[PDB]
């Protein structure tokens, strides 16, 4: 999260296994396998997926609460999304 | 923690209910426990298809506000809170995970003062103080198991006891988050 | 300390209901008969009391007569007489007691009825709404003993003391005018602040 | 701190390069290095009066700004940072103790993506989490020893991922400090 | 009991299907497997908001005859049991709780001939031996786990082996009941 350090609010990021329709709403989406963030105390927040292999899961992210800021502070933020793999990632058969 | 009547739930995941957008004209809201979980979930599921039903509660409230937001808020568990009418309709008596809005949060919806919920399990939100109150409530109950659909244990009721106040360009609604988490659940006879 | 107890709180027999024969009359038993006593007793959610029951027996003019009455106490459950003659008053199951009014009033002692481990006089759903099932303690029926009518007319006080007084979970005491012996709604429109005021 | 490839440089005080004033249109920056040492210092008349030379660096970058500005920061040093133009300059190719602009920070002039830069010897600046960014970088070449004033060893990139944003009233530029000392350096060869 | 392949299931009651009324025209019936149970219970439940799947069965087939009916039932479980029309419908690939019909008893719909079903784990039904036929097979597949509601492991065929046979006013239906009770049951990926 790249706001400003008054800047306080929640967001749910929720991941969806495979075969699984995108959520109608939040209410559907908090039941599953989530994170509820707030950025007003931590600032970077970490969802791993939990296995892949080559229908692929979704991840989408929700409005917990709306973003509530101080007077004097930029009224819209960005959030910068850093993805990796972990230790058991292999792959096969090099192709070019 | 604030632990209710000093004793731990005895003999099961944080469900996130929807934001509530505190104002200067918002009075309070209150939730029925456990029909607020009732039609949400996988507890839920069980609770709709099982005749009685046992089970603890850990009820956490947040608020995210800043430093130039000022307010207080009274959070606070009354077992067997039965609403009083100026009878009630059955979405007033048992709202879903959406609360309702009390018109008279003086005598709280049951014709008793709002000055003395402290004997009650409680705790205070102060947004110059803290933003997290939570409160661990066990069965309260007659019976050592009861209706889940019929029966509601007891009411969480949410009032700002001082209105929000801000300057002109800061945002003038505050959301309340709570998180509740079931424990030490129990049921029974499967219909 | 010993002062605040419960069982110091709750004693002092009271007034609940008085009955007037001008031949027969029904009084379900209710604690809130005593007109100050709903208040007190609402401060707590769950209670477990025994009660004493003392019947005081007289003319309207307080005037003492040679008489017979039969009170009769029907537990829970159990049909109420509709008349005079009905076959509920020879029923053994319904305890009675036969006094003169010239002995010294009757007193009798009913335990616990309700069948779950408190009486509870909030209920928060539904068995319509807020009626709390099992809360019924029994019901107290008067007659004066003869099958001809009663050459005087009299007057019944029912005078109940709680012993043994168990509570649990205090609440808020009520600060409005009660309206309904069963609900608690006010009076919305004409809402009273909780005590007197002043002017700074 | 980072430590540059898990090596600490092996086998002498700071340096305050200019300020670059971060704003709402600023693109990026980069220094070439040890070329931004060579035309400043006594570092700098070791470099231009010798023939070879090794050394490594301890890059500090600190950005001064409130708790009412935001933005981030990716420092990184990219070894043998090569330009690519739409010949480059002399100015552009190696520029003195005050840097260059970027003017296409997506492909960071070399037509490499800036998404995959954090496989390099990084470190975030993020305003509202740590105004500080201290890399300690190696010496990194195919011979033991090279000529400081005709190859570069490494590029050292500021660029900004979010856009600085600010209310109407507050400060519209952000200073950025870089501290740079050489470490474990090393010459050869009096001309 | 006859264990399958001579291997227990490894790493959950009883349900019965509709009973099946064996005729003097009777062909023959098939089962998939575990699509059999998919529709119905809470077992079901599980396969259709879930990803993968994995389990063992114990079937159990029960004939209730008399000592003047005359026939024999052969039970088998086909891994892999493939449906080779003279593509087919979704009804006769997948039939549900209520099995289908063969119109080709001798190849099987597939195209193999019914004299050679003893290879694989079965049992006979003789109604003068016996009226029990249990069979207790594992998870058999390429995978460690698989789609539940896309792919059968093996379809369960009884078929009349000889014709039924009786005296005019004995009972002309004689019912065929399954019991099959999930063993090792494993689900993952909630959906």
């Amino acid at each position: 999260f790249t706001g400003s350090f008054m800047a306080t609010g929640k967001m749910l990021i929720a991941y969806t296994p495979p075969g699984g329709p995108l959520p109608k709403d939040r209410a559907t989406a908090m039941l599953g396998t989530h994170v509820i963030w707030d950025f007003g105390l931590q600032s970077s927040v970490t969802l791993v997926i939990p296995w892949i292999s080559n229908t692929t899961g979704l991840v989408s992210i929700w409005y917990q609460t709306n973003y509530v800021v101080p007077i004097g502070a930029p009224n819209t933020a960005y959030i910068i999304a850093l993805a990796a793999a972990q230790k058991n990632f292999t792959m096969k058969l090099c192709k070019d | 923690i604030i632990v209710g009547y000093g004793e731990w739930p005895s003999y099961n995941r944080f469900y996130t209910l929807d934001t509530k957008l505190w104002e200067k004209s918002s009075k309070g809201w209150y939730w029925k426990f456990p029909d607020v979980l009732t039609e949400t979930g996988v507890f839920g599921q069980n609770a709709q298809f099982h005749y009685l039903y046992r089970s603890g509660f850990c009820i956490h409230v947040q608020c995210n506000a800043s430093k130039f937001h000022q307010g207080a808020l009274l959070v606070a568990v009354l077992p067997e809170y039965v609403i009083g009418t100026v009878h009630p309709p059955y979405k007033q008596t048992q709202p879903g995970a959406d609360g309702f809005e009390l018109q008279h949060p003086y005598v709280l919806d049951a014709g008793i003062p709002i000055s003395q919920l402290t004997v009650c399990p409680h705790q205070w939100i102060n947004l110059r103080t803290n933003n997290c109150a939570t409160i661990i409530v066990p069965y309260i109950n007659a019976l050592p198991f009861d209706s889940a659909l019929n029966h509601c244990n007891f009411g969480l009721l949410v009032v700002p006891i001082s209105p929000l106040d801000y300057d002109q360009g800061a945002t003038p609604v505050i959301p309340i988050t709570i998180t509740l988490a079931p424990m030490c659940s129990e049921f029974a006879g499967l219909r | 300390t010993a002062e605040t107890t419960l069982d110091s709180f709750f004693s002092r027999a009271g007034l609940v209901g008085e009955i007037d024969l001008p031949g027969y009359a029904n009084w379900d038993i209710d604690i809130t008969g005593y007109a100050q006593m709903r208040r007190k007793v609402e401060l707590f959610t769950y209670m477990r009391f025994d009660a004493e029951f003392t019947f005081v027996a007289c003319t309207p003019t307080g005037e003492v007569v040679p008489q017979l009455l039969q009170y009769m106490f029907v537990p829970p459950g159990a049909p109420k007489p509709d008349s005079r003659e009905s076959l509920a008053w020879q029923t053994a199951t319904n305890p009675s007691v036969f006094v003169k009014l010239s002995d010294p009033p009757a007193q009798v002692s009913v335990p616990f009825m309700s069948p779950a481990s408190a009486y509870q006089w909030f209920y928060d759903g539904y068995p319509e709404y807020g009626a709390m099932p099992n809360n019924m303690m029994g019901t107290f029926s008067v007659r004066t003993v003869g099958t001809s009518k009663s050459k005087y007319p009299l007057v019944v006080r029912i005078y109940m003391r709680m012993k043994h007084v168990r509570a649990w979970i205090p609440r808020p005491m009520r600060n409005q005018n009660y309206l309904f012996k069963a609900n608690p709604n006010y009076a919305g429109n004409s809402i009273k602040p909780t005590g007197a005021s002043r002017t700074a």
